């Protein structure tokens, strides 16, 4: 079950790094679409 | 050529006073900025 570190780390960054690049699509979906609008 | 200067103005709602952080270093874009960086 410490061997499970590394078990679950791999696991962890995998997701992060998804969670990360979404999250970022996410504050795209706000500053992006901010600045479209005309006036 | 500097085609644009950075003057006061009062109105607020207007986008031209809208300005973006970079930090020195790279860091996350989602951390909390630090006072004195």
């Amino acid at each position: 079950e410490s061997t499970m570190k590394l078990v679950t780390n791999l696991s962890g960054q995998l997701s992060e790094l998804k969670d990360q690049m979404t999250e970022q699509r996410k504050q795209k979906q706000r500053i992006g679409l901010l600045g479209h609008p005309p006036h | 050529k500097m085609v644009y200067s950075l003057v006061s103005v009062p109105e607020g709602n207007d986008i031209s006073s809208i300005f973006e952080l970079d930090p020195t270093t790279l860091r996350g874009g989602d951390s909390l900025v630090p006072r004195n960086s």
